[PDB]
């Protein structure tokens, strides 16, 4: 479970990570569609091509819902409603999907903001990263 | 009763005889326990995949694939639900031919008394999900503790009068609760159950009679760390309709 | 399999490397981010808090030891199956560690890496080594 | 699944297509020939066109053995004449690239989606 | 710390190599001259070679410096080759180049594993 302190550092990572959030999660979606090839079926009508702009709104999709996951993270089940329906019957998106685009997701931070990805903010994130997939990924049927 | 060859995350090594593996048609893999030679228990929504609930059980007893020990398959011949499973997830399970005990196959055998007593130590072991999301390919056991059911009727619901409740299960899905449930917390190490360990038995091992007792079948799985506890269906509570149904049949 | 170029660019930032830091780096975070993994090393005394495995001494020989067996690996790609055997015949028989956990320290290798390397770490070089941490770990699977 | 509970929006609606096989045809139009042109479509007496997506030579390759010609070898022409507009579009998966007709090809769609 | 309870191997065992002194040999082979070419060792009428693993020019300097020659330039030959080939290594971890025989660098380690 996120314990307070958990939760107090999540949110000053998140502060730290300002406006760059939308390049990193292109970037992380990039990384992850490299890394793992076969994580690329669920997106068939998509131009995955290097500087795309079609990833880059998808990332910055993802951000943005990360962000909001942040600011109700007393509440994330109610935040992600929406898109936990998309992401459990709709699209049957797989689970290790998920844990592999969080830890793309954790890996882009380490590349842009060494001085703060300290080892509590390490398990901080990886905490956060593991509840939001978590909500996601619930109704799974 | 209660023989285990081994008494002892950590990957099992002859230790758990009891548990079986279950796979859909749609490819989700759930758990089981080994009542008798030829009897199962398992979570009643491990039985409502990828098809309506308005469907009969005649429609589900052919469609679902079972391993037992170490990959020896089995074969189903009939399934039957509990006639509340709206309230209690209760699923019981026959094989086409009773089992050849041995020591990579032998049942968990019910309590005769309640072992859900706060602070009691159990253990679970289940073929669900790992901390990558992905199906372990070896068998996992884990060990918990027994917690109180007031804080967990407060963790999922709120409050303890039916009037007050409102939903606030930090991972989207509600669970059953009710009288015939108890709830256990994490590990020392926060180890929780995820994914498809539903159905796997809380095993208490009695010092005095020196025997392994199935204390509950695991009814919420979705915890994975994320909520604090998990949810099981008291074995005592259904005792009764489980002998019936064996001797019936 | 790496193609050449893979090949080029992952020898090539490895020889950037060193061994006495990024392995214990790598070891302490896993043992902060997955606590259920401190059962294993429960010889190195007190890991309760994350200062105290950060502060440990043998957290970072280990390290070394396990960077070693990267660096090994790295000089046999070719035949990584082999090159690990003997470890693979060590976790699986006198340790009991999942196959999971060999996967769980390639990931946290791979985000120190990145940790110091900073933008030098450019997604293509990213998917040669998580092909081979991915190696590495089934290698040493069973 | 479940009736009623779902969450698919009114532009995603199915359809069906029934037909004796006597009554489909496709032609190439726009050409010099024959067998150069854009892939026009006649399904129940309506006109139509062969989406891009997914196009390459290896389904080409079947569409110029139904018609009667050899194998395909450019997913271009020279522009001989005009060609009218139209709304229908068919949408084609992978194809084996043996079967002697287009319409022997597994999970073809006609109309629906938009190629946008 | 305990007895058994412990993850080593059989091809990490240890073992013992003692002398007094008069029988240590350190030479070069297979090159122009006495002052080039592979480096051989001898001890206890034993001859063997040793493992690049840190062979650097500074650490290079000490044999250079034991055998009355100069300083250490590179690492190869050019003149005479065909020399003879022994299964037994010798490893070395490192030496900081002022000690004037090989055999006082730290940690010197005789035969037990083959660097591969
Ligand atoms: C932290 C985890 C994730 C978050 C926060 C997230 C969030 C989102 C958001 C905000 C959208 C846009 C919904 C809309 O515009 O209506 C979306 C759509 C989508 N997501 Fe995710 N997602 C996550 C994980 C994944 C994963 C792991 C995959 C696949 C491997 C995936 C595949 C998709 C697809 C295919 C779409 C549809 C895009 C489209 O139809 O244009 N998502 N997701
Ligand atoms: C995935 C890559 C891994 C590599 C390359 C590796 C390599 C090694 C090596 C070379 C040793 C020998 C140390 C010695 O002889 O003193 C060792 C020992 C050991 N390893 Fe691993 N290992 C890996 C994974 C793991 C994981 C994931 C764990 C636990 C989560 C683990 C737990 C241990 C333990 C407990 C020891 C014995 C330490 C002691 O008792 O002194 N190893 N490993
Ligand atoms: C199911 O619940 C009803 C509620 O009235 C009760 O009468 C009945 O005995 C229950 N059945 C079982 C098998 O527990």
């Amino acid at each position: 479970v996120l314990s307070p302190a958990d939760k107090t550092n999540v949110k000053a990572a998140w502060g730290k990570v300002g406006a760059h959030a939308g390049e990193y999660g292109a970037e992380a979606l990039e990384r992850m569609f490299l890394s793992f090839p076969t994580t690329k079926t669920y997106f068939p009508h998509f131009d995955l091509s290097h500087g795309s702009a079609q990833v880059k709104g998808h990332g910055k999709k993802v951000a943005d819902a990360l962000t909001n996951a942040v600011a109700h993270v007393d509440d994330m089940p109610n935040a992600l409603s929406a898109l936990s329906d998309l992401h459990a019957h709709k699209l049957r998106v797989d689970p290790v999907n998920f844990k592999l685009l969080s830890h793309c997701l954790l890996v882009t931070l380490a590349a842009h903001l060494p001085a703060e990805f300290t080892p509590a903010v390490h398990a901080s994130l990886d905490k956060f990263l593991a509840s939001v997939s978590t909500v996601l990924t619930s109704k799974y049927r | 009763c209660g023989k285990p060859k081994n008494p002892a995350h950590l990957d099992a090594k002859g230790s758990f005889p009891w548990q079986a593996k279950m796979v859909s048609h749609h490819n989700l893999t759930t758990g089981a326990t080994l009542i008798n030679e030829q009897w199962l228990l398992t979570t009643a929504k491990n039985l409502f995949l990828n098809h309506s609930e308005n469907a009969t059980a005649k429609d589900i007893a052919p469609t679902l694939t079972l391993y037992v020990g170490k990959k020896q398959l089995v074969e189903i011949e009939k399934v039957v639900l509990h006639p509340n499973y709206s309230q209690v997830d209760i699923g019981l399970i026959k094989l086409k031919q009773k089992v050849s005990v041995n020591e990579r196959v032998m049942p968990i055998c019910l309590p005769s008394k309640d072992y859900a007593e706060v602070g009691r130590v159990g253990y679970v072991s289940g073929w669900g999900r790992n901390a990558n999301f992905k199906f372990t390919d070896h068998l996992k056991y884990v060990m918990l503790p027994v917690a109180d059911q007031d804080q967990c009727i407060r963790h999922y619901e709120g409050s303890t009068v039916p009037e007050k409740k409102t939903p606030k299960s930090p991972v989207g899905v509600q669970p059953i609760l009710n009288e015939h449930t108890f709830c256990a917390g994490m590990s020392k190490y926060q180890e929780d159950t995820c994914y498809g360990d539903a159905g796997s038995a809380f095993a208490v091992h009695d010092l005095e009679e020196d025997t392994w007792y199935a204390t509950g079948i695991l009814s919420f799985d979705k915890s994975c760390a994320v909520a604090e506890y998990g949810v099981y269906v008291k074995v005592t509570s259904i005792q009764d309709w489980v002998q019936k149904t064996i001797a019936e049949n | 399999h790496l193609t050449p170029e893979e090949k080029s660019a992952v020898t090539a930032l490895w020889g950037k490397v060193n061994v006495d830091e990024v392995g214990g780096e790598a070891l302490g975070r896993l043992l902060v981010v997955y606590p259920w993994t401190q059962r294993f090393f429960e010889s190195f005394g007190d890991l309760s808090t994350p200062d105290a495995v950060m502060g440990n001494p043998k957290v970072k020989a280990h390290g070394k030891k396990v960077l070693g067996a990267f660096s090994d690996g790295l000089a046999h790609l070719d035949n990584l199956k082999g090159t690990f055997a003997t470890l693979s015949e060590l976790h699986c028989d006198k340790l009991h560690v999942d196959p999971e956990n060999f996967r769980l320290l390639g990931n946290v290798l791979v985000c120190v890496l990145a940790h110091h390397f900073g933008k030098e770490f450019t997604p293509p070089v990213q998917a040669a080594y998580q092909k081979v941490v991915a190696g590495v770990a089934n290698a040493l699977a069973h | 699944h479940e009736w009623g509970k779902h969450y698919c929006n009114h532009n995603e609606d199915a359809g069906v297509t029934c037909s004796d096989g006597s009554d489909l045809e496709l032609r190439l139009r726009g050409g010099g020939s024959r067998c150069a042109g854009t892939v026009e479509v006649e399904i129940q007496r309506l006109l139509g066109k062969v989406c891009d997506r997914g196009w390459g030579l290896k389904e080409a390759d079947v569409v110029c053995r139904q018609l009667g010609c050899g194998s395909a070898l450019k997913t271009s022409y020279q522009v001989y004449s005009k060609i009218q507009a139209t709304n229908t579009w068919l949408f084609l998966s992978s194809c084996n690239g043996n079967e002697t007709s287009l319409w022997d090809c597994k999970n073809w769609q006609w109309g629906g989606l938009t190629c946008d």
